[PDB]
């Protein structure tokens, strides 16, 4: 139905499954499919411990922010993506539902600073900014910067600022015996033939 | 010769030097060298030829 905002993305650990990414590749209903680290066409015949799946929504102009080694306002504060094997990135347009709805104060983003966030941490602490020290014009109670502000969207106001629904996967290797594996057939064993095996 | 050992130092030194050189050469086969993994098969089965 609807995922949470960018402050607290839903974090799902998927294990003990039989994954078939083939039914996802052929479905050409995505705006961007920039998956690095693994060639998507050779993903069925490769399985590992488990996956980490999180989902959120961003603007249509910040899609390129989600990539390793990038610098921005969202890639360092809202979601820090480390410079390593971060699976695949999926982003699809959301205009029929997200843009064509009266929930103008349901999608939130942060302008806060001096809060550099390390890879894979969450800061749901919603507090108004009141330093009460020298770096706030020397007066306590002023410079009340609200940490959250809403996506201002209208019915079909453009393309570059349209809401985009983004899911990024994370895979790990050499941590535990493989639990989730693709659909393949198991054959019987042979002895003393110098065979190749998986 | 029967009682006192450690008199054949030179031959032992030669053998140890050769064995240690072979050991470090074999051990050198397990370094990433900046790549993704130290085994060709993993990269072959994970990535694409281009």
């Amino acid at each position: 139905t609807r995922f949470a905002s960018v402050y607290a993305w839903n974090r799902k650990r998927i294990s003990n499954c039989v994954a078939d990414y083939s039914v996802l590749y052929n479905s050409a209903s995505f705006s961007t499919f920039k998956c690095y680290g693994v060639s998507p066409t050779k993903l069925n015949d490769l399985c590992f411990t488990n996956v980490y799946a999180d989902s959120f929504v961003i603007r249509g102009d910040e899609v390129r922010q989600i990539a390793p080694g990038q610098t921005g306002k969202i890639a360092d504060y809202n979601y820090k993506l480390p410079d390593d094997f971060t699976g695949c990135v999926i982003a699809w347009n959301s205009n029929n539902l997200d843009s064509k709805v009266g929930g103008n104060y349901n999608y939130l983003y942060r302008l806060f600073r001096k809060s550099n966030l390390k890879p894979f941490e969450r800061d749901i602490s919603t507090e108004i900014y009141q330093a009460g020290s020298t770096p706030c014009n020397g007066v306590e109670g002023f410079n009340c910067y609200f940490p959250l502000q809403s996506y201002g969207f209208q019915p079909t106001y453009g393309v570059g600022y349209q809401p985009y629904r983004v899911v990024v996967l994370s895979f790990e290797l050499l941590h535990a015996p493989a639990t989730v594996c693709g659909p393949k057939k198991s054959t019987n064993l042979v002895k003393n033939k110098c065979v190749n095996f998986n | 010769l029967s009682s006192t050992a450690s008199a054949l130092g030179k031959l032992q030194d030669v053998v140890n030097q050769n064995a240690q050189a072979l050991n470090t050469l074999v051990k050198q086969l397990s370094s990433n060298f900046g790549a993704i993994s130290s085994v060709l098969n993993d990269i072959l089965a994970r990535l694409d030829p281009p």
